[PDB]
């Protein structure tokens, strides 16, 4: 029978992918952590056989019809293992397309803005633009960087776009989907029994839907932001305009986390930063993830592994070998976990271990769970699981608690809204942009917007949407969006929306969980093991069940909600209605200096 | 080196082994005895590496199993020497002779 030979291929292809996984795994370790030519080469013969493998295995798994399976786990490890991916097409357009790729990441890798009358000074975006987007004030100079580096990306990308959306498109007609936005809709739909089910075209409506709720607390965020700015830059923005691009704090406008200290509300209580406590006490990487650990068993969730403690790096090696900074969790594969952080000692590498921890946690939990299904619900629900633990060790209680705060410190007003000002800059600010760049992109993907107007479209939803306003007027020559790094390397943005909503949702029913009695921003989940247990009852499941049941399962709703976001920034809502009464809150979408 | 059983048409009865190398026939169509589609090797490899979870890493068993039956019994644990106190009044036992 079908499913019987279903099963057999999949407990072959189960022994035979894990060692060809943790092989390829192992490699990509040793590159990282001893970056070289033979690592690399190492990796890439790794790499060529595991793919190799996969797409071997995907060809017999095609044969294969889903119509006489009834089991659902069987169901959806043949769904997962068909996805042909990229391979649908001929090798010639396959080939087009990855020259293609190839070419926007080496360019966006090498890309160039140089300073005009002073030739030598010539910048990257990554040494320095960054820098000038996250600190200089200067209006003149960061209208010079941000209209530079959209003119050289833009004009360079502009045909490149043009025919990557085109054989993006035909790969997903290919693959029987209606675009490439449906492709990426993909990852979402879930199938199951019924009410548990979710279709693509669902994913454009709910996230509307949470955004229309979303809208007054970023409108008057904005209108505050729009304020302190204005007492920044006296006459170069206006009091009903929208906010000019180049002045977010970020080369896009991505996270507005920069403007802190120009928009701070009390510029006399200080931060609740704990690093110079760190220093005084002799504190290590050791010892942070050690309280990581000691929180994880706290809330119930198990012990890290032996294997990790052996074989991760927690601190720069020093002994001539490079390495890239960015932390990394790694599920190397047969019970494997692993940790990559060049790890110094501040409070923000300290949430940043338990982010990393939160994500080793989740990547162990579905370990039980068959080789198809060790991952995540969706895109989201893995990068969320690591934010609520970034978020409840953050807090006040719990950095008093491991004694890095004093025992007899006062928790005013103040401290709490200026620290949830600073989570609204870099957690609500991102998500209009987020909503406003995928929307674009479906509907590019889609053929809604015309090819030849589709500037005229971006500037007009972020003047609708985002409510920023270009500084100076772009023909359709321009690719402005392409100048984002997510956009010109094929990646999905809608998954740092998903992230927002679960992570605040995941938090308030832990909070409930772990009956807290006062304001959700406060909260924190140690000493709590129901709610480890409830939390883990998720974990557990990863992919094997619709991503639906598993967010039943720890807040008890089947779809995103907003209501735990503005229940985390209420006193901040409460504050910037406060102090908004007199001036205009919402945009124009008219250019207004 | 290391390798296991992963398929067979039934399950064994107990302390039974099988060496055969057979091609495990899943689907109606014969195998031939030459691997091809829906027919898989029975004998898995145990790819063990030193960086395994604990899970995983490869642990050495032993199973020792003790039966009785109407023959005498010849398997039997340490006899206990003591030691030999000679010309006063003490209870012997003396290769299961007691007094
Ligand atoms: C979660 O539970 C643990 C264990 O109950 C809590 O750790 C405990 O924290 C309290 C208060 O900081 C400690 O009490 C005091 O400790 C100091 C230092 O030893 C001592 O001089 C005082 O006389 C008093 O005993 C307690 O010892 C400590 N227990 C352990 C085993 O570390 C932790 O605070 C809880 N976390 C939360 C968020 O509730
Ligand atoms: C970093 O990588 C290099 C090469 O990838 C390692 O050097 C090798 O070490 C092994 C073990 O002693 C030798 O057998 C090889 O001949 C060495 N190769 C070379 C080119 O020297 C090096 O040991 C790695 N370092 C760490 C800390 O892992």
């Amino acid at each position: 029978l079908t499913e019987e030979n279903a099963k057999t291929f999949l407990n072959n292809f189960n022994q035979e992918a894990e060692d060809l996984s943790y092989q390829s795994s192992l490699a990509s370790w040793n590159y990282n952590t001893n970056i070289t030519e033979e690592n690399a080469q190492k990796m890439s013969e790794a790499a060529a056989k595991w793919s190799a493998f996969y797409e071997e295995q995907s060809k017999t798994a095609q044969s294969f019809s889903l119509q006489e399976i009834q089991t659902p786990i069987i169901k959806r490890q043949l769904q997962a293992l068909q996805q042909s991916g990229s391979s649908a097409l001929s090798a010639d357009k396959n080939k087009q397309l990855n020259t293609i790729l190839n070419t926007m990441s080496t360019i966006y890798s090498t890309g160039k803005v140089c300073n005009p009358k002073n030739p030598q000074e010539c910048l990257l975006l990554e040494p320095g633009l960054d820098e000038i987007m996250a600190t200089s004030t200067d209006y003149n100079s960061r209208l010079w960087a941000w209209e530079g580096w959209r003119a050289e990306v833009g004009k360079q990308l502009r045909p490149l776009y043009e025919e990557y959306v085109v054989l993006k498109n035909e790969m997903a007609r290919a693959n029987n989907y209606n675009d490439y936005g449906d492709y990426w809709r993909g990852d979402y739909e879930a199938e199951g029994a019924d009410g548990y089910n979710y279709n693509r075209n669902q994913l454009i409506e709910d996230v509307e839907r949470t955004f229309a709720e979303i809208k007054p607390l970023y409108e008057h965020l904005h209108a505050y932001v729009r304020r302190k700015l204005m007492d920044t830059y006296p006459s170069y923005i206006s009091p009903t305009g929208c906010l000019p691009a180049h002045l977010l704090g970020d080369m896009w406008g991505r996270f507005w986390t920069n403007l802190y200290p120009l928009t701070v509300p009390f510029a006399q209580k200080p931060n609740i930063d704990v690093t110079d406590a760190m220093m005084n006490q002799g504190w290590d990487a050791e010892r942070i993830f050690q309280e990581a650990e000691k929180f994880f068993v706290s809330v119930g969730l198990p012990h890290m592994t032996q294997g990790f403690w052996a074989n991760s790096m927690l601190t720069e090696p020093a002994d001539g070998r490079k390495v890239v900074c960015h932390p990394t969790a790694w599920d190397l594969g047969h019970g494997d976990f692993r940790i990559k952080m060049c790890t110094k000692v501040t409070m923000d590498n300290f949430l940043t271990a338990h982010h990393e921890m939160g994500h080793i946690q989740y990547d162990m939990a579905y370990a039980r769970q068959p080789f198809l299904l060790r991952n995540g619900a969706n895109e989201g629900f893995h990068e969320a699981v690591g934010e609520i633990m970034s978020l409840s060790a953050a807090t006040p209680k719990h950095l008093k608690s491991i004694g890095l705060l004093p025992s007899d410190f006062q928790e005013d007003s103040e401290t709490e809204i200026n620290f949830l000002l600073k989570q609204a800059l870099t957690i609500v600010g991102t998500l209009p942009f987020t909503y406003m760049l995928e929307k674009w992109r479906w509907m590019v993907f889609r053929g809604e917007i015309p090819k030849e107007q589709w500037m005229k479209k971006w500037w007009e939803m972020k003047r609708e949407i985002v409510g920023v306003v270009e500084p100076l007027p772009h023909d359709e020559t321009y690719c402005d969006p392409a100048s984002l790094f997510h956009v010109s390397n094929d990646y999905s943005f809608i998954r740092y929306y998903t992230r927002t909503i679960y992570q605040f949702q995941f938090q308030e029913a832990l909070c409930q969980a772990a009956k807290y009695n006062g304001s959700l921003h406060k909260c924190d989940i140690s000493n709590s093991t129901e709610a480890g247990q409830k939390l883990l009852k998720m974990l557990s499941l990863g992919n094997s069940e619709p991503w639906t049941k598993a967010l039943e399962n720890v807040v008890g709703a089947r779809n995103m909600d907003v209501k735990p976001l503005l229940n985390y920034f209420q006193p901040l809502f409460d504050w910037l209605k406060e102090q908004n009464r007199n001036s205009f809150v919402g945009w124009n979408t008219e250019w207004s200096p | 080196n290391y390798l296991y059983r992963l398929f067979r048409k039934s399950k064994l009865k107990p302390f039974e082994r099988d060496i055969s190398t057979e091609i495990y026939q899943a689907g109606n169509k014969p195998c031939n005895g030459v691997a091809g589609p829906n027919c898989y090797s029975p004998l898995q490899s145990y790819g063990f590496r030193p960086t395994y979870g604990v899970g995983h890493q490869p642990y050495r068993v032993v199973v020792l199993s003790f039966e009785l039956l109407h023959a005498p019994a010849t398997v039997c644990g340490p006899k206990k020497s003591t030691n030999l106190v000679k010309n006063k009044c003490v209870n012997f036992n003396f290769n299961g002779l007691t007094g």
